[PDB]
């Protein structure tokens, strides 16, 4: 009987529907596509299952769609998204492999797809590399996933050939000293593509790792690597963009600390607040919110990402994890000095926010305005809230 | 290819079997049923009839020495061989399924497949992207 | 020259088939030898359990 | 017309001929008239006892 | 050794999708069809698909209206929300008819004869 | 014996070659109110044999611009690959004989690329990039053909296959749609009237032009064994001979298409007729 | 010591894991185009591709056969997408780089 | 994903049954604690897969053989 | 059984031909005869049916996209620093290392392995795709129209 799965035979046929949708709309010239986008986050709701991670990607991909205005792009985030949400469900390196090579497909199309203007060729060059690298990486995913399969005679995930997998699920989250591919992305492609990157496959892999997934060995030196490393290198860049790139492998750092000692509790408090901090950075207009950013990401204490850190922390101690403790807080210490630097760019500094002329009057005030309050949800948070 | 254990000869003893096996004329109906062995003697003699074509003229032919005897005398193809290399793929797919008797859910399952593949396809030709202007 | 890419590739090719067969041919032996070595000291192990175990 | 005729019955007469010899070979080789056959997994298996007990007849025999 | 001589003509019965469960109430159908699944629907369903019917018909003249082709936009919407609606009703009617949900109002329906 | 088998089947398909060659002139000439070939040999019957033997003791041209390896591979490739789909045809025993016979087709393109890469002219490679796309274009109609032709193929112990002695005797009436497009599919793969606008062979001489000329001859035979396999109940010389005659006559009577005119009728007429012809008889097989 | 099928098995596996590496090494160290190296990818592909099919036979499995199925479908939509990008990128980068397409040199 | 590639299971499916098995009727609290004790069973399924032990028997007794003939070479 | 196993550690011999070479072409039909080579071989295992679908996909339709954007992009600079500049002898330590005495194998503690040939049923494969892995097929389907849809936004216009 497959009355178990009539939410897989939704999915396709709403994607059958919208394919042809989309067709007869744009045979009639229309240049701008916001009935497709709202079928599209429609279709969104109506394939994601009850749970809280699932419906935090859904709600998470229904708000990054609206950064998004052609077709094809559309599309592309929509099968992304079925990876992105079956890899969660994934209990075998079967479909782990073709979840992720299917996200890794979709993510190299849209970075050849959406850039523009003079920085057209260095997006196409970064996105050349990083599906070079990724080819690798996946071969060295089949090949240690055929001897797991030829020692074992199953499909079970157990043996010394994890320790091969794990590092392929390290590459994906962009850990020192496997970072440069995202740190070359960084820099040329797009701000909503960037926005993308940040926020949902970190999810949907740290909710694969949390929810199927053991290893006997350990991620220190990767922690070690990626903390001092981000720390370093955001402390030396004179560009943004690599100043983001660097920041985002010390907080991938701080993550893998909280996957370590344990505890996913301060993971997904931590990364829940990490992805807000990022849904109000990619969307900024007026730069003095820029420096709101700053004081969350530097773990300043009244503010969110203070506590997203100091769970980390505190879990860290209570099962006596000192070394790598030592080196977050040293990393902390120097992770000030940058996001200062950005509070002295964009705080200290006269404003300027142009007008609109075309239409569309400051776009994204509301999501921008919404996420800046995340000064009020630390009351929330201090107590026993997200076990 | 010749059997190197009792159990692959069918527990038969002795050394006949071995110099029987060893020596034993190709035949369809004894030990090389479904073999695929003479598509690669054909290829053996056929390269050798081909190169005794090419040598040949090479002999008994005249020959003169000049320098203008030897002298010479779009993205579409990109649509084409990637459209091709994808529907190959789609075909190969569907190549199983034919060679099964198949089921009920099964025909729906493979007409879901088919659906998902004639959807991209209606897509490309509204698009103007199989008329082949440029 | 063609005559001489040919006859680069035919060496290559008899050189490869004869010689990496001896490369098999000495790693499975070094696998049989540590394997017989694994199996003498387990039968130790075994003998000495047996002898203070009752 | 009247020229195109014997191409035309002289490709015939190769094809059969051809035919017929190539028929006469294989049937040598094979010894049964269904050597062309599909056979699946419990058909080869059938083939290959039946060679091998073939042959351990064989070794019987000259032991009398 | 010798394997088992195949049956070509007979195919597994399985879904790809499995339940993992033993139903915990009285089985009417184990395997329902689609007429089954509709003409034991209850009005609830039928409620929650209207009301998707109609919010998709107007969010869909909302959002069609900016590039003035509101009428066939609505008209898609509605049956894009409607028949997700459907197929919810109908899978919520068959795993009541299997057993997997509570049918103390399908029991006492859809057996004429097994009434009592 | 396999050795024996082979060479007892290159000797008709060379000699068929020369013949079909011959018959192809000759059946030409007479629908044009003349004759062909008469005065070479009696019947004009040595005329294929003069002509295999003139290049014979013909000049290879070695260009010394291009690149002298490909250049002598490529039309060793193509008569090599028609060879052995010969042998497929009547030395095989396999259940998946035409994907075998679809999968050396498939490989056949390469002498056409080979031609075009090697030889240093401006238009041959112009050229063989056309004939590439017209065949990769049909191919994909001939694939969906061979996956309309298997629903109905099943061998006495009851498993389906594309074994070619388990296949009926009887023409299929039922499939005579696809066997038109089969036909004009084999038409655009011999790059025969009307898709003959690509040429690739400008710069050959001698016996590598007449070892293209045996493999694509050699092909078209395959090709109508395959057909006449496939859709009029079994492979014959009365068949062969009938379905060539036709190839011929089609030849004779019709003008050739434009490039963008057979791309737009291979993918957006053969394509889908096939394709929807494959939904119908799955849906009629169950 | 070891039977002929033995020798046969490991002559496999040794010959499958000098294939892996040389796909992912060799057109790397040797410096050549993004071509190459798209080709070099299609060969650590064929390796995974060849020990799948090998255990399947290995455990009579049909594991290693949905496996290798999958693996020339991902493997040749990654290709097709990477050599469209290299012609892109190619079409874009000639008129200052004239070598654009080896960012190994 | 235990489903045959000629048969209707694989050759080691049993044998992963009885270890899967003997994994489900514990009551241990930890799948290591779990593990200590169906050992057993998974040894025979590693033999049902690789015959290692098999394989090493015939090693020491062709061992033997090539002993009882260098250093025996006795004539009647 | 010399034939078998030259044919087998052939594949190995062409793997390293194709980065070997400086000539594009070259290394494509180093590719080509590779990929011929390992369908020959993986009917050794009794696989008929997925040896024909190795050559119909690489060789057939991916060698000739190689071949054109090849044929359509490399004008030859062989000489230009391709010769004149080697290669990497870090990278062939690397590949001796981890490929010829192979210190990391796939077996791990094994060292020897039984090979075994197959029986493969196109019944059970037809079974197992549209009954048992249904969802993994339309997952392949999605990639296939992600792949279909990208290449026509992205090519060059
Ligand atoms: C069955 C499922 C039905 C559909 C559910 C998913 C689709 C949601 C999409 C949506 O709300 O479309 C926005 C759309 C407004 O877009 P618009 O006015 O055309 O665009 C104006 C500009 O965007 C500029 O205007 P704006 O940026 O100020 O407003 C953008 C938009 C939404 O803006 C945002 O994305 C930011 C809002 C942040 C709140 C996120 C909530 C998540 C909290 C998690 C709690 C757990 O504004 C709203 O907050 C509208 C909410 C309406 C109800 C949503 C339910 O809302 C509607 O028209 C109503 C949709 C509700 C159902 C119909
Ligand atoms: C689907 C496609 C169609 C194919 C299927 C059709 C069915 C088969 C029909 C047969 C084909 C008919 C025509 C054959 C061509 C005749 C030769 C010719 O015209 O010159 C070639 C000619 C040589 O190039 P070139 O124009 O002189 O130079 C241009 C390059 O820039 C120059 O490049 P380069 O200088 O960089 O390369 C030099 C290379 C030149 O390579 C060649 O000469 C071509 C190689 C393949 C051609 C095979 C034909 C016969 C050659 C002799 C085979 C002897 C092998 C052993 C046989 C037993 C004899 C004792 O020679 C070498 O030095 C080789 C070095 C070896 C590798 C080194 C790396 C590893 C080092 C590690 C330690 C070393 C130990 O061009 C080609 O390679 C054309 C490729 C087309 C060949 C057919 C492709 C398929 C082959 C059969 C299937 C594979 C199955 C495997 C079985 C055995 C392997 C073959
Ligand atoms: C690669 C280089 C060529 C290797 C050629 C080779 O291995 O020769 C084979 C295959 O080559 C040949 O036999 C043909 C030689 C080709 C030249 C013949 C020209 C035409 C006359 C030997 O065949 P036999 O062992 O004598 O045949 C086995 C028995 N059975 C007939 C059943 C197959
Ligand atoms: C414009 C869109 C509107 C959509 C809504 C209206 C259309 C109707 C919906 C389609 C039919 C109803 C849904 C499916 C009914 C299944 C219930 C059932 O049992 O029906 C048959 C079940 O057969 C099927 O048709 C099964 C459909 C299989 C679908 C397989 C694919 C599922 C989706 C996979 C997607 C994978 C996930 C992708 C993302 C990773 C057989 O009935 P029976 O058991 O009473 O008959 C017995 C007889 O002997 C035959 O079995
Ligand atoms: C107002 C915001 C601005 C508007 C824009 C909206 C942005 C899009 C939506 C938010 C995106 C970020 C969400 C990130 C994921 C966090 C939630 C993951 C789930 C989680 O933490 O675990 C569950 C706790 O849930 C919880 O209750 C977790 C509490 C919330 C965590 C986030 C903290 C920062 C806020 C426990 O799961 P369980 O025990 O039930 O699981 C057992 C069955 N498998
Ligand atoms: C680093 C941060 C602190 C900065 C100043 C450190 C000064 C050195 C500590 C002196 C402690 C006194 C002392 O020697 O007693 C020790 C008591 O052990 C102990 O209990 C050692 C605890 C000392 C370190 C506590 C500071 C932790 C602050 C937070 C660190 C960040 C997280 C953790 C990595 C061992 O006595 P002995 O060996 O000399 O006796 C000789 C006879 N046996
Ligand atoms: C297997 C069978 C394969 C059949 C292939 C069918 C190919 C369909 C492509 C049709 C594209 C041509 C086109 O513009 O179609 C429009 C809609 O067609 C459609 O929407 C037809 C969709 C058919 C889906 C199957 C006609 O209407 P329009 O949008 O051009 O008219 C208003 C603007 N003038
Ligand atoms: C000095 C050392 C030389 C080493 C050469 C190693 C590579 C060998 C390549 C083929 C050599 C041909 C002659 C060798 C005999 C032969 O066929 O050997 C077979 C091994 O398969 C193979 O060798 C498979 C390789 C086949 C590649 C040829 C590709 C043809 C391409 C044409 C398209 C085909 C389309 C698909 C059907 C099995 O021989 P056996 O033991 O059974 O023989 C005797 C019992 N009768
Ligand atoms: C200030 C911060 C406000 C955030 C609101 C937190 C609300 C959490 C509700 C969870 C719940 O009741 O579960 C519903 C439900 C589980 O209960 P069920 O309905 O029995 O399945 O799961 C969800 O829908 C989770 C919603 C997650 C929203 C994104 C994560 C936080 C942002
Ligand atoms: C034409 C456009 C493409 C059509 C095919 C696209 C979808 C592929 C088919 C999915 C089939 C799902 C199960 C169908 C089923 O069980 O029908 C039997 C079922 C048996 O009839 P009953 O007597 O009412 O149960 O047929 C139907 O009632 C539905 C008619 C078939 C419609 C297929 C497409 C559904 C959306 C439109
Ligand atoms: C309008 O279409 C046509 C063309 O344009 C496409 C042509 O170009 C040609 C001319 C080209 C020809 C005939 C070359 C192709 C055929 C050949 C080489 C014949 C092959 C025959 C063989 C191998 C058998 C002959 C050899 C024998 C009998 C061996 C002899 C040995 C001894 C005596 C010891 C023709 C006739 C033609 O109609």
């Amino acid at each position: 009987a497959a009355a178990a799965a009539m939410i897989e035979l939704d999915l396709c046929f709403g994607l059958l529907l919208l394919i042809l949708f989309g067709l007869l709309s744009l045979r009639n010239g229309h240049v701008s596509l916001a009935h497709i986008r709202f079928i599209c986050q429609c279709w969104l709701v109506m394939i994601t299952p009850l749970e809280v991670q699932d419906f935090a990607l859904c709600i998470l991909t229904v708000v990054l769609l609206q950064s998004f205005h052609s077709f094809e792009a559309l599309l592309f985030l929509l099968l992304a998204y079925i990876g992105q949400l079956y890899m969660m469900h994934s209990c075998n390196l079967v479909s782990f492999y073709v979840c992720l090579e299917a996200q890794t497909l979709c993510v190299v199309v849209l970075c050849g797809l959406l850039a523009r203007g003079a920085s057209t060729s260095f997006s196409v060059e970064a996105a050349l590399k990083f599906l070079l690298l990724s080819a690798m990486v996946s071969g060295m995913a089949l090949f240690w996933f055929s001897a797991m399969y030829q020692r074992t005679g199953s499909l079970d995930m157990v043996g010394q050939e994890t320790f091969w997998i794990l590092l392929v699920m390290l590459f994906k989250l962009g850990v020192a000293p496997m970072h440069m591919w995202s740190v070359d992305l960084y820099g040329s492609i797009p701000k909503s593509l960037l926005l993308y990157l940040s926020t949902a496959p970190k999810l949907s892999l740290f909710t694969f790792w949390a929810s199927s997934w053991h290893h006997d060995f350990s991620v220190g030196v990767f922690i070690l690597f990626s903390m001092f490393i981000g720390s370093i290198g955001a402390y030396g860049q004179p560009a943004l963009r690599s100043l983001f790139a660097y920041s985002t492998i010390n907080e991938i750092g701080l993550l893998l600390l909280a996957v370590e000692t344990a505890g996913f509790h301060t993971l997904y408090q931590h990364l829940g607040i990490y992805i807000i901090t990022q849904l109000l950075l990619w969307n900024l207009t007026d730069k003095r919110l820029f420096a709101l950013c700053a004081v969350s990401l530097a773990g300043l204490p009244p503010f969110a990402g203070f506590f997203g850190k100091a769970w980390i922390f505190w879990h860290a101690m209570s099962v006596q994890a000192f070394s790598l403790l030592a080196a977050a807080l040293f990393c902390t210490l120097l992770s000030l000095v940058y996001y200062l630097r950005v509070i002295r760019l964009f705080w200290t500094a006269p404003v300027h926010t142009a007008a609109s002329f075309t239409g569309a009057p400051n776009q994204t005030t509301l999501t921008s305005a919404c996420a800046v309050a995340l000064a009020f949800a630390p009351v929330m948070l201090v107590k026993p809230f997200v076990i | 290819y010749n059997a190197w254990s009792p159990a692959q000869r069918y527990f038969v003893e002795g050394d006949h079997v071995v110099t029987a096996e060893a020596s034993r004329t190709f035949q369809f109906t004894g030990l090389d049923s479904g073999s695929f062995y003479p598509y690669v003697i054909a290829t053996v003699i056929a390269t050798a009839i081909s190169t005794v074509f090419i040598v040949a003229p090479l002999v008994i032919a005249p020959s003169r020495v000049d320098l203008d005897k030897s002298s010479a005398y779009s993205v579409s193809f990109y649509l084409v061989s990637i459209m091709y290399l994808l529907f190959d793929i789609e075909i190969a797919y569907l190549f199983p399924y034919a060679m099964t008797h198949a089921s009920l859910p099964m025909y729906w399952t493979m007409n879901l497949f088919l659906a998902i593949l004639v959807a991209g396809f209606a897509y490309e030709w509204g698009m103007g992207a199989l008329e082949w202007r440029e | 020259g063609l005559i001489r890419n040919i006859a680069t590739f035919a060496t290559a090719v008899v050189g490869w088939s004869v010689g990496i067969p001896f490369v098999v041919q000495a790693r499975m032996n070094g696998y049989v030898e540590r394997n017989l070595a694994t199996y003498d000291a387990a039968q130790r192990q075994k003998a000495e359990e047996a002898a203070i175990g009752g | 017309g009247w020229n195109a005729l014997p191409s035309l019955v002289i490709i015939t007469g190769i094809w059969t001929a051809g035919l017929f010899a190539l028929d006469k070979v294989q049937m040598f080789r094979e010894n049964k008239p269904a050597w062309a056959n599909n056979k699946d997994g419990w058909q080869k298996a059938l083939y290959r006892r039946d060679w091998y007990l073939q042959r351990e007849e064989e070794t019987l025999a000259m032991a009398k | 050794t010798w394997p088992e001589p195949p049956n070509y003509y007979e195919a597994p019965k399985h879904g790809f999708k499995v339940t993992l469960e033993n139903p915990t109430f009285p089985i009417i159908n184990p395997d329902p069809n689609i007429t089954d699944a509709v003409t034991n629907m209850r009005s609830e369903n039928w409620g929650v698909v209207a009301g998707l019917a109609g919010l998709g018909y107007v969010a869909g003249y909302y959002f069609g209206a900016k590039v003035h082709w509101a009428k066939p936009t609505a008209l898609f919407t509605s049956i894009f929300l409607g028949k997700s609606g459907l197929l919810w009703g109908m899978s919520d009617s068959a795993h009541r008819l299997m057993g997997f949900k509570e049918n103390s109002k399908e029991v006492a329906a859809n057996l004429p004869h097994v009434m009592q | 014996m396999i050795v024996a088998s082979i060479l007892i089947l290159i000797v008709p398909v060379l000699l068929s070659v020369a013949m079909f060659t011959l018959a192809e002139r000759t059946v030409m000439a007479s629908m044009q109110r003349r004759f062909g070939p008469q005065v070479s040999g009696i019947s004009g019957l040595l005329q294929p044999f003069w002509d295999g033997l003139k290049l014979g003791v013909k000049e290879p041209v070695l260009p010394d611009s291009s690149s002298a390896g490909a250049f002598a591979a490529s039309p060793m490739i193509s008569f090599v690959l028609s060879q052995v789909a010969w042998v497929g045809i009547c030395i095989s025993d396999a259940s998946f004989q035409g994907l075998v016979i679809m999968a050396i087709s498939s490989l056949a393109v390469y002498g056409v690329m080979l031609a075009g890469w090697a030889s240093n002219s401006k238009y041959a490679f112009l050229g063989c990039l056309r004939s590439v796309a017209l065949m990769v274009s049909y191919e994909l109609s001939l694939g969906a053909a061979l996956l309309s032709i298997g629903l109905f193929v099943t061998d006495g112990t009851g498993m389906k296959c594309l074994n070619f002695a388990e296949m009926p005797t009887t023409p299929q009436y039922a499939m005579l749609p696809l066997c038109l497009i089969f036909l004009v599919c084999i038409l655009a793969e011999t790059k025969r009237d009307p898709f003959d606008l690509p040429g690739y062979n400008v710069e050959y001489s001698s016996l590598g032009f007449a070892l293209f000329f045996i493999a694509e001859y050699a092909n078209m035979a395959v090709m109508s064994a395959i057909a006449s396999i496939y859709f009029l109940g079994g492979f014959s010389a009365l068949k062969i001979t009938a379905l060539f005659f036709a190839f011929v006559w089609t030849r004779g009577t019709l003008p050739r298409y434009r490039y963008d005119q057979f791309m737009r009728l291979g993918w957006k007429a053969f394509l889908p007729l096939t394709l929807a012809f494959f939904a119908l008889h799955a849906s009629v097989a169950i | 010591y070891y039977t002929e099928g033995e020798i046969f098995g490991t002559t496999f596996m040794y010959t499958t894991n000098m294939m892996f590496w040389a796909g992912i090494v060799g057109a790397v160290a040797f410096r050549r185009n993004l071509i190459i190296l798209l080709l070099s990818a299609e060969t650590v592909m064929l390796a995974c591709n060849m020990n799948f099919l090998f255990t399947a036979a290995y455990l009579n499995d049909i594991t290693g056969a949905i496996m290798s199925i999958t693996i020339t479908t991902i493997a040749a939509c990654e290709t097709a997408i990477g050599l469209a990008l290299c012609v892109a990128y190619f079409h874009m980068r000639s008129a200052t780089d004239v070598e654009a397409l080896n960012m190994l040199k | 994903a235990g489903m045959g590639l000629s048969t209707g299971t694989a050759r080691c499916y049993d044998w992963y049954m009885d270890y899967l098995k003997c994994m489900d009727e514990r009551k241990e609290p930890m799948i290591a604690l779990r593990r200590e004790h169906c050992l057993e069973w998974l040894e025979d399924y590693n033999e049902c897969l690789h015959r290692e032990k098999e394989r090493t028997r015939r090693q020491v007794i062709e061992r033997e053989r090539r002993a009882q003939l260098a250093g025996g070479s006795k004539p009647a | 059984m010399f034939f078998e196993n030259s044919a087998i550690l052939l594949c190995a011999l062409l793997s390293i031909a194709v980065g070997y070479t400086k000539s594009p072409f070259m290394s494509l039909m180093y590719s080509v005869m590779l990929f011929i080579n390992s369908s020959f071989v993986l009917m050794m295992l009794g696989f008929e049916f997925l040896a024909l679908v190795n050559l119909l996909v690489y060789v057939g339709a991916l060698a000739v996209l190689f071949l054109f954007v090849i044929m359509l992009l490399e004008i030859p600079a062989t000489e230009l620093r391709a010769y004149s500049r080697g290669w990497s002898t870090l990278g062939i330590f690397v590949f001796i290392i981890n490929g010829v005495f192979q210190i990391t194998p796939s077996m791990g503690p094994r060292g020897i392995i039984t090979g075994l040939p197959g029986a493969e049923s196109i019944t059970n494969l037809g079974h197992a795709l549209y009954l048992y892995f249904a969802d993994l097929l339309i997952l392949n389907s999605l990639v296939l129209t992600v792949a279909l849809f990208g290449r026509f936004a992205i090519a060059p216009v």
